[PDB]
């Protein structure tokens, strides 16, 4: 139902909870690399740029 | 509409069937967003079954999954049109240019 | 099963004979329809909407 | 890149701009200069830097 | 210690935009004002832009009514570009009638108290055939920002007029603003500067309105800066009497008896229903069904109806 | 022919002009180009991709 | 169609004369200008007085070397921008210097007279080298509504007016319930001491809002 407090709730469970990001050609072990989740309204991956 | 420009555009637009372009040259009698039917001239016209060149456009429609394909009328009650000049343009073509 | 059982035996729900097939939209996925077609083999009776 | 091109835009240095010479206590009051449009970006300055 | 600015000469141009200015404008405040207006100028401001659309004998905006060579969406297209502006009412709906090969223009509406069209010639559709006609209803309303028509429903309840096509709120008087701060020489004083800016607009909206509450918003953000697990019942309870899915009669009678929530049903009694109007056996047979079905009954006593907010 | 085209424009021949943060209002130093380009919307639209 | 103010303030303030503040949730796109207005009064216009000059004791001119002090009279100048002047109604005060020996002149070896207060006493003006080291001097502040330059005293101290030593306005983004994506705006500053951060602000945005005065309804 996306009730409205949910949201609010995954902000909980995600404050420490990192999630791994990969992308295609894995090569060296950087080509996976954990990140803290921030919420981002959009359908796109945001990505730190010195990364 | 392309701004800047090669001039291929009319062609792609008509050559692909995704224009309706005029079969023969006469006078538009009727015009709705639904069909245009043109009244053609006599020197292009067969002497039997008289006629008038009816043209049905295509409206909201489905393709390969999952664009729409819909035409639009580009011309006006009562104009003179040529043997061959857009009727109406299709998806991405204005007034028979190519528009991406 | 028997707490499934008790379940209806509160609220008093008759559990159907008939299991909820019904075409629903996808998820997120958000539109206006346009249209509706009916196909019916040969010889079943076509319904009212049909 | 983008990045790259900030810092040497920042630090490079050309013969004459606006407050080429005038000396300055720290950077703190160096950003405030160059902030309210007195002095470029890059100019030959002395600062006291600790 | 300081100086305070004020307007100057207003200089209209076209009916659509038009070059104000501000004078008394002390060393360099002419950018800390200028570009802070056209912030918020350009955004927040107010605006009526039409919103619903429901037409004749069109179902969905993808249709073609026949002896018109305007698809549907390049009507409801040309309507959200259609500028009006309205005095008392914060919504109103114009009713659109005309017939006959010609364009159709903004000025073919049933004017109102509040109806002002800005762009009498504004085209909203041609028209074919000798006898064509159309009849519309166009609710115009007025609001601040971009509203598009996809956040519009979540609301809902009942927008099943499925007549009625939504359009996307174009609410803004404004355009483009551009502000220059020329420096004005005042008869006397050190050097002082202008500001001029130039502003341009859709017609709804008068230059000093504007600036006004422009500059009205903005000290009104700085006020702020200048100074520093149990539930009861269940909550089925409190669900609207609506969700039963009764009768035509059996529901317009709960609201006439003063019977809104859930909460309320389950306390009236068996007895005290025949006695209230309109109700028979027949009518109480039906509620009775669906409560059971639902896991409740009639009559149930709550020491505490409703808790505690 | 293009610097002659934009002659009879009115608008200066490097296609680059003075342009302004609308954060600041504050011009940004030297001249960017600015003009009109052709664009395309590929259809990769990303409410597929997720 | 009525507007949005902004709800919970943190202030964080780091000592006392450096402050971090954030303040959400706003409009978007107001933290911006909001932040970069606050931000132009603060740095270019503010009332404040430090120095426009010294006289000095040593020579006439501001190219040449005292004997007794390794600072150059341009070192001098620096310190001399960074002393701390808050004056009282008083509009211009002059005071002296005296004071001599083996070591450096401090802020309390300066007079100190009625209208006059210096937050730093501890302030490094000049140091003192051996024996008796002659110094000492009359010095007259200036006021000003901004940050004056050198060159702008055109008929010397470049005279730092304003407050602040340092202003920036972050702009982050806010979160508020079904509204999706707003502006957190996060000002942090640094002063001088005379005035305290969180006043200045204060009194930096009441000017503004006086400067529209005339505006408003």
């Amino acid at each position: 139902r996306e009730e409205a407090v949910v949201w609010d709730i995954l902000d909980e469970v995600i404050r420490e909870h990192p999630v791994l990001l990969n992308r295609a050609p894995t090569l060296h072990r950087l080509g996976i690399q954990a990140f803290e989740p921030v919420l981002i309204e959009g359908k796109a991956i945001q990505l730190h740029p010195l990364v | 509409k392309p701004l800047v420009g090669t001039g291929m555009e009319r062609a792609v637009a008509v050559d692909s069937g995704v224009t309706a372009v005029a079969k023969r040259g006469g006078v538009v009698q009727y015009v709705d967003a639904s069909r245009i039917v043109i009244k053609v001239n006599e020197d292009e016209m067969y002497p039997g079954e008289a006629g008038i060149d009816i043209y049905n456009l295509t409206k909201y429609t489905r393709s390969n999954q999952n664009t729409c394909i819909n035409q639009m009328p580009c011309v006006s009650l009562g104009e003179p049109v040529e043997r061959g000049d857009v009727l109406a343009d299709g998806p991405s073509t204005d007034l028979g240019e190519l528009a991406l | 099963t028997p707490e499934e059982k008790l379940l209806r035996a509160i609220f008093g729900e008759k559990a159907s004979d008939v299991k909820d097939s019904s075409l629903r939209v996808p998820n997120g996925v958000s539109g206006t329809v346009i249209d509706v077609q009916v196909f019916t083999r040969d010889g079943v009776e076509k319904d009212k909407r049909a | 890149q983008d990045v790259v091109l900030g810092l040497y835009y920042m630090t490079r240095d050309c013969v004459n701009a606006k407050g080429e010479g005038m000396v300055l206590t720290g950077p703190k009051e160096a950003e405030r200069l160059y902030r309210s449009g007195l002095a470029s970006l890059h100019a030959r300055v002395k600062v006291r830097i600790t | 210690e300081f100086l305070k600015p004020r307007l100057v000469d207003i200089e209209q141009v076209s009916s659509t935009h038009a070059k104000v200015t501000l004078e008394p404008l002390e060393r360099g405040f002419g950018h800390t004002l200028g570009n802070a207006l056209r912030r918020i100028l350009l955004s927040s401001m107010p605006g009526c832009a039409v919103t619903e659309v429901e037409i004749d004998g069109v179902l969905h905006e993808y249709s073609t009514k026949e002896g018109v060579q305007e698809d549907i969406l390049e009507i409801l297209l040309n309507l959200k570009g259609l500028a009006v502006r309205v005095q008392g009412k914060d919504e109103v709906i114009l009713t659109l009638n005309k017939s006959g090969i010609g364009p159709v223009t903004a000025a073919d509406i049933t004017h109102d108290g509040d109806v002002e069209i800005v762009k009498p010639q504004h085209v909203i559709c041609h028209l074919t055939d000798e006898n064509a006609s159309i009849s519309m209803r166009i609710k115009v309303q007025r609001g601040r920002g971009y509203v598009p028509a996809s956040t519009r429903i979540h609301s809902e309840e009942d927008e099943r007029p499925i007549g009625r096509l939504l359009v996307d709120a174009c609410y803004s008087p404004v355009e483009r603003i551009a502000y220059n701060v020329e420096a004005a020489r005042v008869e006397q004083r050190t050097d002082l500067d202008k500001l001029v800016i130039e502003m341009e607009t859709n017609g709804t909206i008068d230059p000093e309105e504007a600036i006004r509450r422009a500059a009205t918003i903005l000290a009104e953000q700085l006020e702020a800066f200048v100074d520093l697990e149990k539930p009861e019942f269940d909550p089925i309870l409190l669900r609207p009497v609506d969700d039963l899915e009764l009768t035509v009669r059996s529901a317009n009678c709960l609201k006439a008896e003063a019977i809104h929530y859930i909460g309320d049903l389950v306390q009236r009694t068996e007895v005290e229903l025949l006695k209230t109007p309109n109700l028979g056996k027949k009518s109480l047979t039906e509620i009775k069904d669906v409560l059971a079905s639902r896991g409740l009954s009639l009559g149930m006593r709550l020491e505490n109806w409703p808790p505690a907010s | 022919e293009i610097k002659e085209l934009l002659k009879l424009g009115d608008l200066p021949t490097s296609g680059q002009i003075r342009l302004y943060d609308g954060r600041t209002g504050e011009q940004f130093e030297r001249p960017v180009t600015v003009g009109y380009m052709y664009m395309l919307k590929l259809n990769h639209l990303v409410d597929d991709k997720m």
